[PDB]
């Protein structure tokens, strides 16, 4: 009677064993889909990052430096420069570097100085210390 | 269809055109987004300048093809 | 370097001309070896042409300096490969930037200026006998630009 | 003893599976705040996105992003259209109330509105698109 | 109604400038009902003061237009509870916006103007007997501001 | 020592500044960030304007004090 008990008893254990198993497999299962809502994250904030490396780098630089616009000002033509590299430019030439128009006006821009202040925050310790270097050499 | 125009500065902008648009039509195109007007820009492509009255499709410009911006 | 020479030197390795090659000498960071290839459809096609770049100090307010390294007849190159071109001296602008005059150069050679007032003597062949300064063209793109 | 000793191995073996199971949990807890981590950044990036939105590239007659922005000898800006009809009853800025003496377009502020209005809802790319007509 | 305007209405549910209430009329949404408290170390202290605010058509090109519903005692302040404040005539600006001119108006209660050329009558009881005018400020404030 | 000032557009700025810099002083660092020169500026504390020739230590602002910008 014994007999039958132990081999009962073997069984119970390996009906919790299955069960056990299949837990696991719910538990794999769900970590699974956490890896996949982890990409999901990762390409919603790649696409962030790729748009804040093609932001800030691409509209915001000066033609004549290639820096970002220190001192911007914005000339009758719409075309916008460094104050310091614009000046340089007119002591030679009075003619738009970029579209060629003769110069008849300039001026500065707190609206572009700002926003780049607030764009280049964003950035690396390197490019804003850059940025200040300049800002005091040109001053 | 899109071109491609690479800029005076090196950045690449798209122009939503048709083959039958001429050069002018482009270049008009260029100055909503450049600032820079028509008779200033000279547009490149395969090494040789494109003509005002002409069309894309006169100079086999297709389909995502890069034209080039010079002054 | 200014920001912008930095900007330009890297943006001709990353993103390079076609038919153009444009590499930093060893020692001046300002100085250049360009190699641009004979314009399809010219008299030059198939050939490769030295041309050297130089970034003055005072650039990008001065305008770069270039001169063909390699023989060719064209009315716009002299003998010492010196270039004839308005942008390179009358109508320079700091907004042009380096690639802008290789494209230019290369069209220069897509399309000859034989009526340019400053115009070598080449340039007198090339208005009167047109097919024979291309034919002279060729040639000296066989001697010259073919290694 | 046979079937004792049986047992005992089962026992091993589960005694081995909820180890694993064990295991897993504590995977998918690393995994979840991994997962909470990159909220963070995407939440810090969405702030650094309203930023330029909401105080800045606005004018502050209409409080919309610029459309068509000019900019004063004074320095400030605002849409030509706001300024046009401001100058219909004032030839000074709105902001600072100096004497208007030139008025310049801005291609770079444009461009810039622009490119990055063009990443945000549909809501605000439409709106955007009506004002331009209507002011057209 | 244009984005400022639903701006700035929101802006004064969301964000109440202190001492200050301003609520929006059922009807009409550019109507604004108004309750000033009277500022600190003034003789209107204590009182609550009604204006009703009114944002035109052509706002904000054009100035809003504002009154005082409770009567007070003030040199700026008329009979009928019309205001004179500059920034509601003379130096008004699109860029000013509302709670700028209810703290504005805030800001008159607490310093009085009485050498202003159109001041009431008020005024002069206020530039020759300044120590009588603040007291009838404040018995009006008793009068009339109390409920 | 920090001081906040809130703007015409109701924004915030940081000044940098002294108990002994006069209102005049803080008036100019003021010019330097929104373009108002000193005499159309009206600096409020606690609800009173505050006059050039005295100083922040003589109307105790302190450390990240606010103060408002009226014209
Ligand atoms: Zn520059
Ligand atoms: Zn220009
Ligand atoms: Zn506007
Ligand atoms: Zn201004």
């Amino acid at each position: 009677p014994e007999f039958q008990e132990h081999w009962a008893l073997m069984e119970e254990l390996n009906r919790s064993k299955k069960d056990f198993e299949a837990i696991i497999q719910a538990k794999n299962k769900e970590l699974e889909q956490t890896k996949e809502e982890k990409e999901k994250m990762q390409a919603q904030k790649e696409e962030v990052l790729s748009h804040m490396n093609d932001v800030l780098e691409n509209e915001l630089q000066c033609i004549i430096c290639s820096e970002y616009f220190i001192e911007a000002v914005t000339l009758n033509c719409a075309h916008s420069f460094c104050s310091y590299c614009i000046n340089e430019w007119m002591k030679r030439k009075i003619e738009c570097p970029i579209c060629r128009k003769d110069i008849k006006s300039k001026t500065y821009s707190l609206v572009l100085d700002n926003c780049i202040n607030k764009m280049v925050n964003n950035l690396s310790s390197e490019v804003k210390e850059r940025r200040i270097v300049l800002i005091r050499e040109r001053k | 269809m899109q071109i491609f125009v690479k800029t005076l500065t090196g950045k690449t902008i798209t122009l939503e055109v048709e083959p039958s648009d001429t050069i002018e039509n482009v270049k008009a195109k260029i100055q909503d987004k450049e600032g820079i007007p028509p008779d200033q820009q000279r547009l490149i492509f395969a090494g040789k300048q494109l003509e005002d009255g002409r069309t894309l499709s006169d100079y086999n410009i297709q389909k995502e093809s890069t034209l080039h911006l010079v002054l | 370097l200014p920001r912008r020479i930095i900007k330009e030197t890297q943006r001709l390795l990353a993103e390079p001309v076609p038919g153009i090659k444009a590499e930093p000498d060893e020692s001046n960071a300002r100085y250049f070896h360009v190699v641009i290839a004979g314009p399809q459809d010219s008299p030059f096609e198939g050939g490769t042409f030295k041309l050297e770049l130089f970034l003055p100090e005072e650039y990008p307010m001065a305008a770069p300096k270039v001169r063909f390294m390699t023989k060719i007849y064209h009315p716009n190159v002299d003998k010492l490969g010196r270039i004839k071109l308005d942008i390179l001296k009358d109508k320079w602008s700091p907004a042009l930037q380096i690639r802008t005059v290789l494209l230019s150069i290369q069209a220069l050679l897509s399309a000859p200026n034989p009526d340019d007032p400053l115009a070598n003597d080449v340039a007198e062949q090339w208005k009167t006998n047109e097919a024979q300064a291309i034919e002279t063209a060729r040639a000296w793109t066989r001697l010259y630009a073919m290694n």
